[PDB]
RNA sequence: UGGUUUCUCUUCAGAUCGCAUAAAUCUUUCGCCUUUUACUAAAGAUUUCCGUGGAGAGGAACAACUCUG
RNA sequence: CUCCGAACGGUAAGAGCCUAGCAUGUAGA
């Protein structure tokens, strides 16, 4: 989904403040969903790798 | 089996319990004291060993992270002068300290994680509160602390060291973390559980 | 294991078993746990005069 | 004990000093008594009874023996030496021997009545030998 | 610098910023300043393991964020 | 050694003498010290004598946090027995104060669903 | 068994004479190997030999805590909770100088305020040395007027917490 | 005409009743959000608590000092 | 530039034996 997003967006996903914020919300979003499925603890700080 | 979750972890947890199915933990511990006094016993007329005779012990040794008793000790025959206390990697070592009769060497392993890879930091950490404030069961004089990570794999040791002893310990350690008939069935069951 | 011999059982702890024998069903009217205090001029003073008689 | 006050007490009080402080150890030495022997409230008792000849010294000092000041008066009362309830009560001719002031609460007793110790021995019955337990005795 | 956090039952739980070469007994000293109690009288434990008062928090490789289970001697 | 019992015995017992002796008298020194800065101010000289320092038990030694780092205090439960750990100059980057904190796109305070507060203290 | 050795005797200061000591030095002393093998039977001519055979003054030590024998046989003495005859038969007695030091500990613990300055006070001039167990489990020589006048002084004792009712200055303006 | 005080109990308070100022609830809004409570503060009105104001009722202290007129 | 968070979502699951800090204050003959 984000390829089909930044591909056909190329120059205009980088002159718009507010789609970064949409990107930046979303993946920290999907990195909290993600890590939920693996425990329910609320982790603190999960590796990035 | 001694291996520490952390969280709840529903995934994680039963995967650690397929690969520590039976008593194989228990008997990874009892593989590793039987392969050092084997090594001790092939080399005891030359170390000035009187007779390696390490007793037994709780079965629960290895389960039990607060104690560490004596497991795989060795009597030296006479006039044994003692090092000073250093780890299983330091060559500048010193012989002049007190002179003993009776030595010890204690192997608990330890699953290890992320930011517990200083094996070498680990061994000293584990003798040295288990030395003088132990309330447990061990020699006095000296021991040796050969730890074994199962995780990282690494091999390392602290503790008062015997002459003679510390290129003997480490020629065993790599015949003992490598090749050993416990360990290679810990390995195929982390494969068999990756595939 | 330990072995009670009053009690008929056997328990694993040190302390449990000296619980088993003393404290149990069977240790009632077998010196129980109310006890009694001694006289404080009579039996006590001669308990200090016989540890100084015997160890020395 | 601190007077609290520190206010140059007047003429008479070096008079009733050693008197008061005798009554006054006396009643710290029975507020350092144990609760043994007593069964629920008699270790209350010296509590009062000490209370109450704390008042009575005042009391015939100044109204039966007038021979302290009423300087020296005001400043006994305001320190602690006497409640002023207590003198109160006692001004009054049906009340001159009262045994404690919470026997005198028409709303202590369950009954909504006074309690034994303002009852006289000729009015009551024959055979009582009865104490009050809230005020201590007759 | 780690900032251990020493996360005990019962609501206390605080913050305690300390060396990586400082001592344990250097430890319990800032956990008891923002604590309350004794230092004299802190044990710390991860499950039944009692830690020493002579060995360095470079030792255990106590990171950042490894919080420790307080308990009263 | 019974004569150097005797006399370390009769050393500690004059230092306990002396210890008694120096707590009713520590006493009559605090008066005495309350007397002595009454009489500094009010007739020894005009902002011309101090005689004195900035003693203070525990050191102010301090920092500054970088762009967002938390607010670490040492807590104000012992800061009369001034022990060398306290002095260490509590501004180092902890856990996540390592970063700078200006290459990041808008603001990141918190990210773990929590922030109740709203503010970046330039107000 | 380990709630009170009296039925209905005395009472402490403050509280109970079990709960003397702080909860969390008794919970551990309650379950040790010197305290099992002395609590099943404990009487008050075997107070007097359980306390002449020890010699050593000190509490807890080690990691987990491991209460001593000076510890342990002060519990069972404020478990008992003797005649004041029987515990000033203690602190006179010069048979042992740790038998005058259990006595001091069961004084300063549960004795009035002009009681325990008016027994202590001989014990100053005792010149005698002692074993103390540190905090490494080491032992560490200790006079016998260092004990007393730790007894007197702030509360810092292994395990002991008990003010009196003034200090030496203020009792001084009252009594001697 | 004739009483300075103090403590109990009966109403309405539309006066900055409070020259200062807490919490909870309800109806709408924002931010985080991952289950929820603890959350952030903008609007309005409903309680609880910290308190108070005039006017009759009953006790105590010199009510007698004689207050205004 | 100094705005500092707490709990739940978490340790299992069971077999035989062992020991404990607790509570009520009755009418009746």
């Amino acid at each position: 989904a984000l390829i089909g997003l930044m591909t056909y967006f190329r120059e205009a996903v980088v002159n718009t403040q507010e789609l970064l914020d949409l990107l930046v919300k979303c993946e920290n979003k999907i990195q909290t969903r993600i890590k939920i499925g693996l425990n329910s603890k609320m982790p603190s700080r999960f590796p990035p790798v | 089996t001694g291996i520490f979750m952390h969280g709840k972890i529903p995934t994680l947890k039963i995967s650690l319990i397929q690969i520590f199915r039976a008593h194989l933990w228990q008997k990874i511990h009892e593989s590793i004291v039987m392969d050092l006094c084997q090594v001790f016993d092939q080399e005891l007329d030359a170390l000035e060993i009187e007779t390696v005779q390490k007793e037994t012990i709780h079965p629960r040794k290895s389960y039990k992270m607060n104690s560490s008793c004596a497991d795989i000790l060795l009597f030296a025959s006479y006039k044994w002068n003692v090092s000073r206390p250093s780890l299983l990697a330091d060559s500048k070592d010193v012989m002049d300290s007190t002179t003993t009769q009776k030595y010890w060497i204690d192997i608990q392993l330890r699953w290890g994680d992320y930011d517990s890879h200083d094996i070498e930091r680990y061994a000293r950490a584990k003798f040295l509160d288990y030395t003088t404030d132990n309330m447990s069961i061990y020699p006095s004089p000296t021991g040796v602390l050969i730890a074994i990570d199962l995780a990282y794999n690494l091999h390392s040791a602290y503790g008062n060291w015997f002459p003679g002893s510390k290129p003997l310990i480490q020629q065993a350690m790599a015949k003992i973390m490598k090749a050993n008939p416990a360990l290679y069935v810990l390995r195929e069951r982390i494969r068999k559980g990756l595939q | 294991g330990y072995y009670c011999n009053v009690c008929d059982c056997v328990v694993k702890d040190s302390i449990n078993f000296l619980d088993h024998i003393n404290g149990k069903k069977h240790q009632r009217n077998l010196g129980m746990s109310m006890r009694v205090e001694r006289s404080t001029l009579d039996q006590v003073k001669k308990r200090f005069e016989v540890n100084k008689k015997k160890m020395e | 004990k601190v007077k609290r006050s520190r206010k140059a007490p007047p003429d008479g009080w070096e008079l009733i000093e050693p008197t008061l402080d005798e009554l006054d150890q006396k009643m710290r030495e029975a507020e350092t008594e144990p609760h043994e022997g007593k069964r629920k409230v008699e270790s209350l008792w010296p509590i009062f009874r000490i209370h109450h000849q704390k008042t009575r010294y005042i009391f015939d000092l100044f109204y039966k023996r007038k021979a302290i000041s009423r300087e020296l008066y005001e400043y006994c009362i305001k320190e602690g030496y006497a409640d002023k309830n207590l003198i109160a009560k006692w001004k009054k001719q049906g009340y001159e021997n009262l045994c404690c002031l919470r026997c005198i609460q028409t709303r202590d007793t369950n009954f909504g009545t006074n309690c034994i110790c303002r009852v006289p021995k000729s009015k009551l019955e024959v055979g009582r030998i009865i104490e009050c337990t809230h005020c201590g005795c007759r | 610098m780690i900032e251990v956090v020493c996360n005990d039952r019962l609501g206390k739980k605080v913050r305690v910023k300390c060396n990586t070469d400082d001592t344990i007994g250097d430890l319990k000293k800032l956990i008891a300043a923002q604590t309350g109690t004794r230092w004299n009288k802190i044990v710390l434990k991860k499950w039944y393991t009692i830690f020493k008062d002579h060995v360095s928090l470079g030792d255990y490789e106590i990171h950042d964020g490894m919080n420790l289970e307080l308990y009263y001697q | 050694n019974d004569e150097e019992e005797y006399e370390a015995w009769k050393v500690r017992e004059l230092k306990r003498i002396k210890r008694d002796r120096e707590d009713r008298e520590a006493l009559e020194k605090e008066k005495a010290e309350i007397e002595r800065m009454r009489n500094l101010t009010e007739e020894e000289r005009r902002a011309e004598l101090r005689a004195n320092g900035k003693v203070i038990t525990n050191k102010a030694v301090k920092g500054k946090y970088k762009f967002l780092q938390k607010y670490y205090h040492r807590g104000a439960f012992f800061m009369d027995e001034d022990e060398e750990v306290y002095k260490r100059d509590f501004s180092a980057p902890t856990l996540e104060d390592h970063f700078n904190k200006t290459i990041l796109p808008k603001v990141m305070q918190v990210k773990n669903f929590g922030r109740s507060g709203r503010t970046k203290y330039t107000h | 068994m380990a709630n009170r050795t009296v039925k209905d005797a005395h009472s402490i200061h403050g509280t109970n004479p079990q709960y003397l000591v702080e909860k969390i030095i008794r919970t551990r002393i309650y379950e040790s190997k010197y305290w099992k093998e002395e609590c099943f039977g404990l009487t008050a001519e075997l107070v007097v030999d359980k306390a002449m055979e020890l010699r050593f003054v000190g509490g807890v030590y080690g990691g987990n805590i491991k209460p001593t024998p000076f510890l342990c046989l002060t519990l069972k003495m404020l478990q008992i909770q003797p005649e004041k005859d029987i515990i000033v038969e203690f602190i006179k007695n010069e048979d042992f100088k740790y038998v005058r030091m259990l006595g001091a500990l069961y004084m300063r613990l549960t004795g009035t305020a002009i009681d325990c300055y008016k027994y202590l006070e001989p014990l100053y001039n005792d010149y005698r040395k002692i074993k103390s167990q540190n905090r490494n489990g080491e032992f560490e020589l200790m006079h016998v007027d260092e004990f007393i006048d730790e007894l007197l002084h702030s509360e810092r004792v292994c395990d002991i917490i008990l003010p009196r009712l003034q200090k030496r200055y203020v009792l001084e303006e009252a009594e001697q």
